[PDB]
RNA sequence: AAACUAUGCCGACUAGGGAUCGGGUGGUGUUUUUUUA
């Protein structure tokens, strides 16, 4: 079901994870039907600066709602399939540029499709299923910003070994340097 | 050569004439202005409201 | 109690000072410019 | 009711400094307020500040040691050329080289010394000495 | 004599503009319309 | 708490019942 | 001590080795007097972090409830230090147990700004944001004299 | 500071930081939209609809469980009111006080309170005419009030 | 990894406590 | 409590304060799962509700509204979350 | 004192310990 | 018929202390009472 799982993206890593998808389906009693109406768009494998690696799955939004419904044990099983990886589900969302002073008839940009809202949805998706409890931006005297994201302390050991990976993948996706933190 | 007093410093701040500039403009000659130690201590003793007048008085041309 | 509250030194001798900040009249704008 | 967001912020910084605290809570923030605090901080009047995001409009907690004398805001934002920059510094600040007049140029928000260096001008937000 | 019902209230200036119906027009259209009302009063 | 005159369809049926 | 506590050498123009617990800036350092290879540093997220240099790593961190302006080791005992701290207090910590303070010096009405030990290891001076100077002994926990 | 009075009361609702459904919410957005439509056909106001949805059915906030707010969903499905609820209730109170005066012509306190209610009505109607949800010729008077609220 | 750094810092703490305990004696 | 920070106030004081004057304002209320004995049936109830929540299957009064917090009726097995 | 007379389990927290939010490495 | 010995610096305002009036949250026992209010 390689071409039946992919959506116009022939890449060998996507073929490998789609074969993994087939393994979880035809080895699972109910999760086969639970993931059968769910395809995805794209895969990427990105390293952290420390040498570890993570997979990021670009997914459209309704099947992303499905993945949020079915995610956690599927992430566990895909971790068992790609041992020594970090599983990531994200959304390939559409940005809309600012229409210039000399620009033809385009549609007035939805604030959901303004850039920063995309990045905040990206934060929530990347951090999911643990929630964000706050954001701080400390301005140091040399003119040095520090962006800080305070998460929750319910999934504390479930997430405590993911933070440098999260920093690396978010910086590689957006181009911001950010720091996560979990207030004990 | 001209001795300065605290009231002179304060009213010069409140009417915006720099000490050396305005003093040269008055006499039309060059003026060496001198703060004495008791005047500097009067300013420091006036304290936290008049500290900007103290910081004007601590100037490298006020011998 | 009888003596008056001693005021500091008055610097910004151009405009009125209210809660909104300094208000400068066009008269004073033209005077200084 | 409310004077302005910028007038309230700079007013609260004056009052908390002169009473003698170490950190001030400013609400609500603004890009003008972030840039104004950045200018004052670079020239060494306040300590350092932290922007708290809470989905309404953030607060700012600013640590300030002792170096502020007054910070304010001009209400009618008039226009200046460069000779006017010199004349307005001479009439606003307590002395010639004492304190900075904070402008809004076409090159951003910055003080009168940097505006004279970059050779631009604009309008005038406030002043700090 | 006393009446228990209050008299009406004078309307605001923007309310008078909306009552005239001018408030939703462009600058040139409201300019020529203001000229028209001044001429017809005149 | 059934405000029978609140909505446009309800006042349309009110106009019908006047007719 | 900046945004990251770097360790430099006089001969080398580059920072030789950086230490940082996380990405939190650092506003005061002191090397201790005896057993010279132990450093301590305060941190702007109201913390105190001890470092060791002969193993080239930060070693322990205690997060307090108000930020600590300035610390100082004592020269006659080599594992006790004082932190002048913004809740109007000085604190006298051991290095081993960082779960209790050996003392808390308690006589200022504003933020204590700096603290220094007598070289006899007996008394303490704290100068505060309040416009005065307290002198304490390291036994009492209350002021001895005010300047 | 609570206009047409003096009190300085702060008493409202907080709004949580999170902009997503709670983890205990296992109800479909289509189901709760159908629920809102059924309540509107039953004949409640948007505010009481949200009140019923957070009391009985555990919908924390309709704006965050479904992308659109309650009045937006009602306008989407054709349940648009003719005047918004706060203007409706203000005109209702104006009719109430006016009828009480008619039965009791001595209540100068009710005369003063009716003056204040009329002022609030004028402010709200002017804003709604500005946004042009109301027609620019919408005048409030006693016959319009009686025929619209009865 | 980071929990390896955490365990490493715990070990360095025990070493430092030993040396400082000599100074205690 | 004698002197406290602004950026990092301890969870004691950030629970002792108001709900609006805290650092980041969030609600004090919560949600309950009650089980009515009329059908042994589970309903989700706001802890500050205003209407007499009646179960769907049996016409049974779960909670009555009283000022701030709703009072639940006797013999109705409830737990948080 | 009043809260101690009416509350069941309040602990007495020492003055040398009222100011420590927490340590990283804990003790036995 | 009224008034007839009253008089407090103010403000864009910092910490508060004892009270008390109205509402709410929690703890805690006395006063209460219990399938009928
Ligand atoms: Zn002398
Ligand atoms: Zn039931």
């Amino acid at each position: 079901p390689q071409a039946k799982i992919l959506s116009q993206a022939p890449t060998e890593l996507e073929l490998q994870v789609a074969q993994a998808f087939v393994e979880l389906e035809n080895s699972s009693p109910e999760l086969k039907a639970e993931l059968r109406p769910l395809q995805f768009k794209s895969i990427r494998e990105i390293d952290v600066a420390g040498g570890k690696k993570a997979l990021a799955i670009f997914v459209p939004v309704p099947s992303l709602a499905g993945f949020h419904k079915v995610q956690t044990k599927l992430t566990r099983e895909l971790e068992k399939k790609f041992q020594d990886r970090h599983v990531i589900f994200l959304a390939e969302r559409r940005i809309l540029p600012k229409p210039s002073r000399t620009s033809r008839q385009v549609q007035k940009r939805p604030r959901s499709r303004t850039l920063t809202a995309v990045h905040d949805k990206i934060l929530e998706d990347l951090v999911f299923p643990t929630e964000i409890v706050g954001k701080r931006v400390r301005y140091l005297v040399g003119g040095n910003k520090i962006q800080k994201v305070l998460l929750d302390s319910k999934d504390v050991q479930q997430i405590d070994y993911k933070l440098e990976s999260f920093q690396a993948v978010y910086n590689k996706l957006t181009g911001k340097q950010i720091v996560f933190e979990i207030p004990s | 050569q001209v001795l300065i007093d605290t009231n002179f410093i304060n009213f010069s701040i409140q009417k915006k004439v720099d000490i050396v500039r305005g003093m040269m403009d008055c006499l039309l000659a060059k003026c060496n202005p001198l703060i004495t130690d008791c005047v500097m201590a009067e300013l420091e003793k006036l304290g936290p409201k008049y500290r900007i007048a103290l910081k004007l008085a601590r100037d490298p041309r006020i011998k | 109690k009888a003596t008056k509250r001693e005021r500091g030194l008055k610097i910004s001798s151009v405009g009125r000072s209210t809660r909104n900040g300094l208000i400068v009249s066009k008269r004073d704008i033209a005077r200084i410019s | 009711t409310r004077s302005s967001v910028l007038a309230d912020a700079l007013n609260a910084i004056n009052n908390a400094e002169k009473t003698g605290k170490r950190q001030v809570l400013i609400r609500p923030s603004s890009k003008v307020i972030i840039k104004f605090l950045q200018v004052m901080q670079k020239h060494g009047y306040i300590g350092e500040f932290e922007y708290i995001d809470d989905h309404r409009s953030g607060k700012i907690v600013v640590q300030l040691n002792g170096r502020l004398n007054k910070c304010g805001v001009i209400s009618p934002r008039f226009n200046v050329k460069i000779g006017d920059i010199e004349k307005w510094t001479a009439n606003l600040l307590p002395a010639r080289q004492f304190g900075y007049v904070i402008l809004t140029t076409s090159a951003g928000i910055m003080d009168h010394e940097e505006a004279r260096r970059k050779h631009v001008s604009g309008k005038i937000l406030g002043f700090v000495y | 004599v006393y009446t228990p019902f209050p008299p009406a209230q004078l309307p605001r200036k923007v309310d008078l503009e909306i009552e005239s119906g001018e408030y939703f027009l462009s600058k040139r259209e409201k300019q020529m319309k203001k000229l028209n009302e001044q001429k017809e009063k005149q | 708490k059934a405000k029978k005159d609140f909505y446009r369809f309800q006042v349309r049926e009110r106009k019908k019942q006047e007719i | 001590g900046g945004a990251k506590i770097h360790l430099w050498d006089v001969n080398r123009l580059k920072p030789v080795s950086d230490l940082s617990w996380g990405a939190d800036n650092i506003t005061s350092l002191k090397f201790n007097q005896n057993e010279t290879d132990i450093l301590a540093s305060t941190g702007s997220d109201n913390s105190i972090v001890l470092y060791d240099l002969r193993t080239n790593s930060p070693t322990q961190k205690i997060v307090q409830t108000m930020r600590t302006n300035a610390i100082c080791w004592n020269p006659m005992e080599a594992f006790n230090f004082v932190t002048a701290n913004e809740d109007h207090n000085a604190y006298y910590y051991d290095m081993r147990n960082l779960s209790r303070s050996l003392n808390v010096f308690k006589d200022h009405v504003s933020a204590v700004m700096d603290v220094d030990f007598s070289p006899t290891g007996d008394e303490i001076v704290t100068g505060s944001y309040d416009k005065s100077i307290r002198i304490y002994k390291t036994n009492h926990g209350h002021s001895r004299e005010i300047y | 500071g609570r206009m047409h009075s003096a009190g300085k009361g702060i008493s409202s609702s907080a709004i949580p930081y999170s902009r997503n459904a709670p983890a205990w919410f296992k109800l479909s957005s289509e189901s709760v939209i159908e629920q809102i439509v059924k309540y509107a056909r039953k004949g409640l106001t948007p505010s009481q609809i949200g009140v019923l949805l957070r009391d009985a059915h555990g919908v924390t906030q309709a704006r965050v469980i479904t992308g659109n707010k309650i009045m937006r969903i009602l306008k989407s499905n054709g349940l648009a009111p003719e005047i918004p609820e706060d203007l409706y209730y203000l005109i209702k109170k104006a009719v109430s006080v006016r009828k009480h005066l008619e039965r009791n012509r001595k209540d100068k306190d009710a005369k003063f309170r009716l003056i204040l209610i009329e002022s609030r009505i004028h402010r709200l109607a002017r804003y709604y005419r500005t946004v042009a949800v109301l027609p620019p010729n919408w005048k409030y008077e006693s016959a319009t009030a009686s025929a619209l609220v009865n | 990894q980071r929990i390896q750094q955490r365990h490493d810092r715990k070990a360095a703490y025990e070493i430092s406590r030993q040396e400082v305990s000599k100074w205690n004696d | 409590v004698l002197v406290q920070d602004l950026l990092h106030p301890t969870a004691a004081s950030e629970a002792r304060k108001h709900k609006l004057k805290t650092l980041v304002q969030g609600p004090r209320s919560y949600f309950l799962d009650v089980k009515c004995p009329g059908c042994l049936n589970i309903t989700t109830v706001f802890s500050h509700a205003q209407t007499a929540v009646t179960c769907e299957s049996c016409s049974t009064i779960l909670c009555t509204p009283t000022g701030g917090k709703a009072k639940l009726s006797e013999g109705t097995s409830f737990r948080r979350k | 004192a009043n809260e101690r007379r009416t509350r069941k389990d309040m602990p007495y927290i020492s003055e040398r310990k009222k100011q420590i939010v927490g340590t990283v490495h804990k003790y036995e």
